[PDB]
């Protein structure tokens, strides 16, 4: 039963949310190998565990960089739902520590690279590729709702690929425990719902509704809003309307009709019925879902296998000094990550 | 055409999250 695995998964989820993990491991039982990621507040590299010869990526934030951005809290959302939770399709979170400088997040490292470096140089994907992604999101979604945890930045640039072909959903910086409704500003230009642009509170119907993006982005090969500058996407979010590329078939649509609904009585995953009139609608008619949890659904696409601790999926960055320096800082900010 | 418009576009390439 999926009653029956939620109600479990959310056992385990409340034991490790109410006393989480921490310290778990020092940044000198690492090897650091390569970039494979930039962001704002820090970066993402290949490392080695010299302990097992595993190889992980560590999410490394400089603690100073975190304050100036005001993403104290979020980031220790992060840390604490990633080490609480369970599920095929998100990374999990291995190890965390923090030292004077920096705050570490070791996960599993999913060597296909990121969802969208393969969507722009193919193009776009068939609607059976698509369909397949998109059922690791619409169950992925399923589990982390039911432990009250909102996403909100779903986007090609946060799904990995693993060996297999499947998903792995990462980055929880903006993810976060709410039962009712939130306000804050965050996430993705093309991926906003209109709650959120339009400074409503909102709930998890707005990953959801980012969901109908993907799925349109992945199909399309470029989102169903897009402009030069957000002000203008954000004018095209809230207008209400909403244009199909000719080869989309008539399932695929109405769909993203029901997705990219601006009205939140009628959004799908949002009803009644919640996340069933997604997975009964048509389009995923041929979605076996119990066989894509196990992964026993043969992936479209299976990455190139050349050896661990391959990078070569991912793009170059530049590469810089991790320091730590010999005075802590930010202790009180940081104290219970 | 709308994938010419995108292609030609500013964004393309990764997309940073924004904040208040
Ligand atoms: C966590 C992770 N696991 N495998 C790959 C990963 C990432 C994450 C962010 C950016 C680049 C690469």
């Amino acid at each position: 039963s999926v009653k029956e695995f939620l109600a479990k998964a959310k056992e385990d989820f409340l034991k490790k949310w109410e006393n989480p993990a921490q310290n778990t491991a020092h940044l000198d039982q690492f090897e650091r190998i390569k970039t494979l990621g930039t962001g704002s507040f820090g970066r993402v590299m290949l490392v080695k565990h010299m302990e097992t010869g595993n190889h992980y990526a560590m999410k490394i934030l400089d603690k100073q960089k975190v304050v100036k951005l005001k993403q104290i809290e979020h980031t220790l959302n992060e840390k604490r739902i990633l080490q609480a939770v369970n599920f095929p399709f998100l990374t999990k979170l291995e190890f965390s520590f923090k030292d004077n400088s920096n705050l570490y997040m070791v996960m599993e490292y999913a060597p296909g690279g990121e969802m969208f470096s393969h969507l722009r140089r193919i193009g776009r994907f068939s609607e059976p590729h698509a369909r397949f992604y998109a059922a690791q999101i619409v169950l992925t979604f399923e589990y982390l709702h039911s432990l009250d945890l909102i996403y909100r930045d779903l986007k090609p640039e946060n799904l990995m690929i693993d060996q297999q072909g499947y998903i792995k959903v990462t980055d929880f910086g903006f993810a976060k425990r709410v039962k009712g409704r939130t306000w804050t500003l965050c996430g993705t230009p093309e991926y906003l719902a209109p709650e959120i642009i339009l400074s409503k509170g909102y709930n998890k119907a707005v990953d959801w509704w980012a969901l109908g993006v993907l799925i349109y982005e992945m199909a399309a090969g470029y989102p169903p809003f897009f402009a030069d500058q957000p002000i203008q996407i954000y004018e095209k979010i809230v207008s209400g309307k909403v244009r199909f590329p000719s080869h989309f078939s008539s399932d695929l649509k109405d769909l993203l009709r029901n997705l990219l609904q601006v009205d939140l009585t009628k959004r799908f995953g949002n009803l009644k019925n919640g996340v069933n009139d997604i997975k009964n609608h048509k389009w995923f008619a041929t979605t076996d879902w119990i066989a894509i949890y196990q992964r026993k659904v043969e992936a479209p696409f299976i990455p190139k296998f050349k050896g661990p601790g391959d990078t070569s999926n991912f793009d170059d960055y530049e590469e810089e000094e991790i320091r730590v320096s010999i005075n802590e800082k930010c202790g009180k900010e940081f104290s219970e990550f | 055409t709308t994938y010419a418009d995108f292609i030609a576009s500013g964004r393309t390439g990764r997309r940073n999250a924004i904040h208040d």
